[PDB]
């Protein structure tokens, strides 16, 4: 599922800016 | 047409009134932008209680003002670290913006000062924590709940853009929830005065507009793209474009394809296709009708814009709150003592702070 794909991305935590 | 006479007259009048409000707000902003406030308190005026968040330049701490007992959020920036990381202009600009703007959903700077080692921005304490935490905890927000927050961002960007400010870092991590359940936009580190275009690659991967990724000159429309990402993520629980690595996210962003959960309403999908529009000649917020294409969209038909501005709408969610200094909606961080040196470190660079 799309949700499972989100979990699989590893980017479920707080995201930093490019800086 | 879509409106009878009474509704059309009311909408026209409301839109003219916005113009009148924004013209006055720009005059007030420009007075403070030209004459910034400085040096309104000192460190020993506050007791430091707990770290609420950290960054590369420093931390944010809950503090208590000794004389009054009032709590505030104190951002502490190490001057030498700011210089090392090439953030002098951004730090000075953030403070200058914060002291010059005034809007009910923009966090207020209550005091600022500096010492041998650090810069200090003492802001209102926003005790409900980060939208990010609540969103991950609840999973997703229902459409009315997402809409309540989205409306506040629409009004805030309408305000900022009238001042020629582009925000450039919208995401749940930067939106705090106040004791009444309303949003406070924090972190003006990437905001810039831009009446025309600008070129810096900055922002957060999932929220970057295609024109930023593609190294084009860009304008305030990037904020309307980011609003689309935010609405999507609030309503779905995950953003529209994600992948293991940023480069794969960027390929999805620029593709012109976006997929939606089956529970999204048709009105929501229509709004999001018009915000998440790769073609700038077609993106809502960037057309002849400006912000009105967004505010007049069917998905916002139940939104009373003035009532949101006046904070007279009952919020869908009131964070837990035990008292003035409750920090239970923020995470726990390792605490470290603040060392003020006999260095006047980097005095010239931060004269204007
Ligand atoms: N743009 C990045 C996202 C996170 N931010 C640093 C950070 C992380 C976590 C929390 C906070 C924070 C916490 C409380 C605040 C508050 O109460 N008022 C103003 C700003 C605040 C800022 C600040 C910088
Ligand atoms: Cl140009």
């Amino acid at each position: 599922t799309t949700y499972a794909d989100f979990i699989a991305s590893g980017r479920t935590g707080r995201r930093n800016a490019i800086h | 047409g879509h409106m009878g006479n009474a509704a059309a007259a009311k909408k026209g009048s409301e839109q003219e009134s916005v113009k009148e409000f924004l013209a006055k707000a720009k005059e007030e902003f420009l007075k403070k932008w030209e004459s910034p406030s400085q040096n309104t308190a000192q460190l020993d005026h506050f007791d430091r209680i707990k770290t609420l968040g950290t960054g590369s330049f420093g931390r944010v701490m809950l503090v208590k003002h000794k004389e009054t007992g009032n709590h505030y959020a104190m951002k502490i920036l190490d001057k030498q670290k700011v210089v090392k990381l090439k953030q002098i202009e951004h730090t000075l600009n953030e403070k200058r913006i914060l002291q010059a703007v005034n809007f009910p959903f923009l966090v207020k700077l209550e005091f600022s000062f500096k010492d041998n080692s650090n810069l200090y921005m003492v802001m209102e304490y926003v005790p409900g924590g980060e939208m990010f935490s609540h969103l991950r905890r609840i999973g997703r927000f229902s459409e009315p709940h997402a809409r309540f927050y989205a409306a506040q961002i629409v009004l805030t960007f309408e305000y900022l853009h009238s001042l020629d400010l582009i925000y450039r870092d919208l995401k749940p991590e930067n939106l705090l929830i106040d004791q009444q359940g309303y949003i406070q936009v924090t972190d003006f580190g990437f905001a810039k005065r831009v009446k025309g275009r600008t070129w810096t690659l900055c922002g957060t991967p999932e929220y970057l507009a295609p024109e930023i990724i593609l190294s084009k000159g860009y304008n305030k429309a990037v904020d309307w793209w980011a609003l689309g990402v935010l609405i999507y993520e609030m309503a779905a629980g995950y953003p529209p474009f994600f992948a293991d690595q940023p480069i794969q996210i960027y390929e999805k962003i620029v593709s012109g394809k976006v997929r939606f959960p089956s529970h999204f309403s048709s009105d929501l999908k229509d709004l999001l296709r018009n915000l998440l529009q790769v073609d700038l000649t077609k993106r809502f917020g960037n057309l002849k009708n400006g912000v009105n294409d967004i505010k007049n969209h069917k998905w916002f038909a139940t939104t009373d814009w003035i009532a949101i501005y006046q904070r007279k709408v009952e919020a869908p969610f009131i964070p837990k709150f035990k008292g003035p200094g409750d920090t239970s909606n923020f995470d726990d961080y390792e605490e470290e003592e603040i060392r003020v040196s006999i260095n006047e470190k980097c005095g010239k660079e931060f004269t204007e702070f």
